[PDB]
């Protein structure tokens, strides 16, 4: 828990190294990327309650 | 198979756009007709743009956009 | 066995389509997508729907869809369950015939084995005693959140419970028809505004008619012409005979005035149109001679609508003109026209004599989806309450009553004699498959929540099962879901007059 700064490590987007992606690098809109979840696991669930086509 | 027929639809339009999700991605040629070439990286032209076949792939594709 | 095989592929079938159910059964149940040659598919849970949308080809299969649209129109819901039902039950009966026994004993001792189920279903219930408007609401509430829709049933539906009692207060053993309390769409508006309304309220027609308001609206209903005779043209001349149409129409003018003068001295003050395609239409200077005497006319209305209407205004058919009797008129209190409640004129007529409190339901909304979700969650509730009213129950749900029906009928065949005996317990051995797939469309593994509720019926807890709000076995109180019982009896009535006429086939003749 000391390390509450190391929260926000990610791949920096134009690279291939894990940066510190708010002292530095980019950011996303939290709103899209949230969405973005909820969308992904409701296509999940709509598309794997399918069984069979008859 | 009648569960998975569906996930590998969906597993294969992963794999199309996958390699152009980033900033970096690599460049996609979708033709949905003959000729009408087209050329982008930002997976979600193409994704308005590739004919899905399989109503997976359809309705995925529908919530997408 | 040639007759043997011809019933085989009839079960097989049988078992074909409720395989094809199987896994929509419940709030919980997966989805099925449906292929057809128009070039799409679409995504559905509701296995009434998908046997609607199939492309049933077999005898079997259709007596088997059949059942499925006669227990919807019957009994409030449950198509999915007594499908299902259905196929496990002619299950059993292969296994027995397997065993070599006879159909015809199969068929009586599934009248046996449901007479039993009857019985145990009528000791299953709590008797809800519902009789004023708070039982009725209760019942209501709690079959409606017991349910998927959610969203607005508490909202809506106690219009419509306060309708469907309205019509038919006491304890009468039959309840009102769903011909007896019909719908009507309105796009505009809200979902709050919808109420319930007496007589009729239908779109626009009259035009410059004092359509401001009417006291003690005669309203006549109209079968026959009110313009020229038609034929092969609107003139039996050439309509190039300029001075000579004139000439014609200035006497078919004094007739079609004779006809409204006629529909005056009949002492109407609105009319009432049947459908216009099987007729000739009507001339608009009739409708603008018949204003002047404040007259109005409503035209175009659906043929069910019209005899819901006319039985519910004492109004009887009019087949012609001669009848210019002042009896043949309803006697409404009151016509007028509501103008806020959104885009469009409504004309709604209510207060005239009926045989019975007749009601009608102004669902209303702002899209046509919503619309559509409104209509059908009207529907239900209406059908779940005059299913409710014909047999006061609130049994438990989600696999309690054919469990514990299974157990008693288990037992029962155990006390009952002859191959009927073995095929009652067979009765038994297939109904446990509802539960079963309950659990099956559940995260719960079907086998040990069978056995579970199996044991918890047979150590007291008469109603145990699986519900909404959870995948466990928890259905003491609360949490349970209940639903009143002729839906559960008729699913076995109906499935079990099914597997009678499906065992009792041998072949499948063409004329």
């Amino acid at each position: 828990p000391e390390r509450k700064n190391l929260k926000w490590i990610g791949l920096d987007l134009s690279n291939g190294k894990p940066r510190d992606n708010k002292q530095a690098g980019v950011f996303e809109p939290t709103i899209v990327k949230v969405k973005s979840l909820k969308f992904a696991t409701e296509a999940a669930i709509t598309i794997l309650r399918i069984d069979d086509l008859i | 198979t009648i569960r998975s027929q569906n996930v590998m639809a969906a597993a294969s339009i992963a794999n199309i756009v996958k390699s152009s999700l980033g900033p970096v991605g690599l460049d996609k040629m979708l033709v949905d007709d003959i000729g009408d070439v087209t050329i982008t990286n930002d997976g979600a032209t193409i994704l308005k743009l590739l004919e899905v076949e399989h109503p997976a792939a359809k309705v995925l594709c529908e919530l997408a956009d | 066995d040639k007759p043997a095989q011809i019933r085989f592929s009839n079960i097989s079938a049988a078992k074909a389509v409720a395989d094809a159910i199987r896994t929509s059964l419940g709030p919980k149940g997966m989805d099925k997508m449906i292929q057809d040659g128009k070039g799409d598919v679409t995504i559905t849970n509701d296995g009434a729907t998908i046997l609607k949308q199939m492309q049933v080809l077999h005898p079997a299969a259709r007596m088997l869809v059949e059942l499925s649209k006669a227990q919807d129109i019957e009994a409030g819901d449950g198509t999915t369950s007594v499908v299902i039902i259905a196929g496990s039950l002619l299950d059993s009966c292969t296994k027995l015939l397997q065993k070599g026994i006879h159909p015809t004993i199969i068929s009586e001792s599934f009248q046996k084995a449901l007479e039993k189920g009857i019985e145990i279903l009528t000791d299953m219930s709590r008797p809800v005693e519902l009789s004023d408007r708070e039982t009725l609401l209760n019942s209501a509430t709690t079959s409606l959140n017991s349910k998927v829709v959610s969203q607005y049933s508490s909202l809506l539906s106690p219009m419509s419970v306060n309708a469907v009692m309205k019509v038919i207060d006491p304890a009468t053993a039959t309840s009102v028809d769903l011909r007896d309390i019909k719908i009507v769409k309105k796009l505009g508006g809200t979902i709050d505004d919808c109420e319930l309304v007496e007589g009729l309220v239908l779109t626009q027609k009259v035009s410059n008619s004092g359509i401001t308001r009417v006291e003690k609206a005669k309203i006549g209903l109209i079968q026959f012409c009110l313009s020229a005779p038609k034929t092969d043209m609107d003139n039996q001349i050439v309509v190039s005979d300029y001075a000579q149409m004139d000439r014609v129409l200035r006497e078919e003018r004094a007739y079609i005035l004779n006809l409204v003068k006629q529909i005056k001295k009949t002492g109407c003050n609105v009319l009432l149109i049947q459908k216009s395609i099987l007729r000739d239409a009507l001339s608009d200077l009739a409708l603008h001679f018949l204003n002047k005497m404040k007259i109005m006319v409503i035209k175009d209305i659906e043929r069910e609508d019209i005899e819901f209407i006319c039985k519910t205004i004492g109004t009887k058919p009019v087949a012609h003109i001669d009848q210019f009797t002042a009896d043949m008129l309803g006697s409404a209190e009151l016509a007028e026209e509501v103008n806020l409640n959104g885009s469009g004129k409504l004309l709604k007529i209510t207060g005239c004599a009926s045989p019975g409190k007749t009601v009608t339901i102004v669902v209303r909304g702002s899209n046509k989806l919503v619309i559509e979700e409104a209509e059908r969650s009207i529907h239900d509730a209406l059908c779940v309450i005059r299913c409710l009213v014909k047999k006061r129950a609130l049994i438990a749900g989600g696999g309690a009553p054919e469990i514990e029906l299974a157990l008693r009928l288990t037992e029962y065949s155990r006390t009952l004699s002859g191959m009927e005996s073995y095929c009652v317990r067979a009765f038994a051995d297939a109904m446990e498959v509802i539960p079963s797939t309950l659990a099956e469309n559940a995260g719960l593994n079907p086998i040990s929540t069978v056995t579970e509720l199996r044991n918890r019926h047979a150590q007291g807890e008469k109603t145990a099962g699986i519900n909404v709000r959870k995948g466990g076995i928890s259905n003491i109180l609360e949490e349970l879901v209940v639903q009143p019982l002729l839906v559960s009896v008729s699913a076995l009535t109906l499935a079990t007059e099914t597997v009678r006429s499906i065992l009792k086939i041998d072949d499948v003749v063409n004329t």
